[PDB]
């Protein structure tokens, strides 16, 4: 139904455990996201840090998505023809961590979180291919 | 059956994944035919690679297509890879998946070109490109930590999180084994001997590798060398001159820590390492400190570990805990780590497919390999 079609789509192959379309302009809000997971809770403050002009404090400070503490690996969110930020969660004591890609479109952020062991390059390519589709449609 | 191909500036190391060691190590050189007219001379070919190019040095113009880790001429490289698959491993590359390595910070265009050649030219059925340092970290069986990699041309500090290199915090130092070799040369000349030529550089390189060491306290070892022959060693030249090295033994690697010995304004390897850590996420500084791993030829110096240990201790927050790891096999780390990664079932899930290429083309490398 509407944007939920995109989530359901991202999630179908079993390789991911969370996904989300988030409107970043004006008043940032989640458009669609997996229920009872992480990205569903993303705040507009968090969204402002992902897209704000400071591209370097979040290296040393880290950043949260939905209050989940994350570590940035590559930032090219604002770079033409790249459009991605790659992160990995941080956990306590041997508890698994997960790769995440956020891709920027004209109006949206597409977020995606792999299951344990899923490689960052696959999440990157999946997230980025979905974003493209959106971007092709003026989104 | 996957292939591992580690491309240094000087030696190409190729093998099969899961093997303990490369099944082929050969100089990374292309020779073309040098003035001599087609047939008589000997080289009728317009291309010659590696050891046969070495043995045929005369009547050939010898090139290294790799420089400081970065590919410099794509025409030559192509023949290294051509020769790697065909003459050295005796394989049909269209039949094997391959893991390539690349330098930290390998530029965009280069990553893309590496990808194009593998697919359009060798018709690789699948490929992946991995940061050399990252592979050295797996060879030591960790996934978090910072790699200090030092070869002959360049030194890099690469912090790594769960197997992901952190490019904003990678530092490059233009100071490796060559500058050391040249420095040793210089101080042996000053002492009384006379190494200045290309033939003599190789003698000195060999002295470096054979007798140099890092001193725990630099002032103190100087004072011990000044008051005793206890540290002097003798060395047997290609002719028959036997010579004596004292001071020089540990004054030479000392330039890794004090680059003003070479007229350089840089900080040394200890401080370059700390500066990388300080650029990482406060939450993993702890694990980098206790997982600092050395790799490459120039890290084989006895005492370099203890000294790194000591120098990091001083720079770091005082109740942090430091650990230098220096694999007894740390010369061959990069190809080993490669063999570890590319031999897993998992690997199928990371690589770039030939069809993925047909679909997305060369820029797929920026999405998939990191
Ligand atoms: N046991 C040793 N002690 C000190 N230095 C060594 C030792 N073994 C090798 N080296 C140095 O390492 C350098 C060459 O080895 P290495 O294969 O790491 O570099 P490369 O891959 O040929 O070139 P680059 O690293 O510039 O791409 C030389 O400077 C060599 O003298
Ligand atoms: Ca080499
Ligand atoms: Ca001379
Ligand atoms: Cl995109």
């Amino acid at each position: 139904a509407g944007w939920n079609a995109y989530i359901d789509n991202l999630m179908a192959d079993g390789t991911c455990q969370d996904a989300a379309i988030v409107g970043y302009k004006d008043s940032p809000s989640v458009w669609a996201a997996v229920p009872g997971k992480t990205f569903v809770n993303i705040t507009p403050a968090e969204v402002g840090i992902l897209v704000g002009k400071d591209r370097s404090s979040f290296f040393v400070n880290g950043l949260t998505l939905g209050g989940q503490k994350c570590s940035v690996i590559r930032d090219s969110l604002l770079q033409d023809g790249e459009f991605t930020m790659d992160l990995r969660t941080k956990s306590t004591g041997g508890a698994p961590t997960f790769n995440i890609t956020v891709t920027m479109t004209a109006k949206t952020l597409v977020l995606l979180m792999g299951k344990e062991g899923v490689h960052g390059g696959m999440i990157n390519k999946k997230c980025y291919e979905m974003a493209s589709h959106l971007r092709r449609s003026q989104y | 059956a996957a292939l591992v191909v580690d491309n240094g500036s000087g030696m190409c190391k190729a093998g099969f994944a899961g093997d303990d060691a490369p099944r082929a190590v050969f100089p990374s050189i292309v020779g073309r035919p040098r003035h001599q007219g087609v047939m008589v001379g000997m080289g009728q070919k317009d291309s010659y690679v590696g050891d046969e190019a070495q043995s045929k040095r005369g009547i050939l113009t010898l090139k290294y297509p790799i420089e400081h880790g970065i590919v410099t001429n794509w025409d030559d490289m192509e023949k290294i890879w051509h020769h790697t698959f065909y003459n050295e491993l005796r394989v049909a590359p269209e039949e094997h998946p391959v893991l390539l390595t690349e330098a930290p910070l390998n530029p965009k265009a280069n990553r893309e070109k590496m990808t194009q050649i593998m697919f359009e030219t060798f018709n690789t059925p699948a490929m992946y490109v991995a940061i050399q340092a990252v592979l050295s970290l797996y060879a030591s069986g960790r996934t978090t930590g910072i790699v200090m990699d030092s070869g002959d041309g360049v030194t890099h500090t690469v912090p790594i999180y769960e197997g992901y290199a952190l490019p904003h915090a990678i530092l490059r130092l233009d100071l490796a084994g060559r500058d050391l070799t040249d420095y040793l040369m210089k101080i042996l000349t000053e002492r009384g001997y006379s190494f200045t030529t290309t033939a003599e550089r190789e003698i000195v390189r060999d002295i470096k590798e054979k007798l140099c060491y890092v001193a725990l306290d630099f002032e103190q070892e100087m004072a011990t060398a000044a008051s005793s022959s206890s540290l002097e060693k003798s060395y047997e030249l290609p002719d028959g001159q036997v010579i004596t090295i004292g001071n020089e033994r540990f004054r030479c690697p000392e330039a890794l820590f004090q680059p003003s010995f070479l007229g350089m304004e840089s900080c040394g390897i200890h401080e370059t390492t700390f500066n990388s850590i300080m650029k990482c996420d406060v939450d993993i500084r702890k694990d980098l400190y206790a997982n600092t791993v050395l790799s490459g030829g120039t890290t084989m110096y006895p005492g370099i570990a203890d000294r790194m240990q000591k120098e990091i201790t001083a720079l770091a927050p005082s109740t942090m805990k430091i650990k230098i790891i220096a694999p007894p096999e740390r010369k061959y780390s990069v190809w080993i780590g490669g063999s570890i990664l590319a031999s897993l079932s998992t690997f199928q899930q990371m690589w770039i497919s030939k069809q993925e290429y047909d679909e997305s083309g060369p820029s797929i490398v920026h999405r998939k390999c990191f």
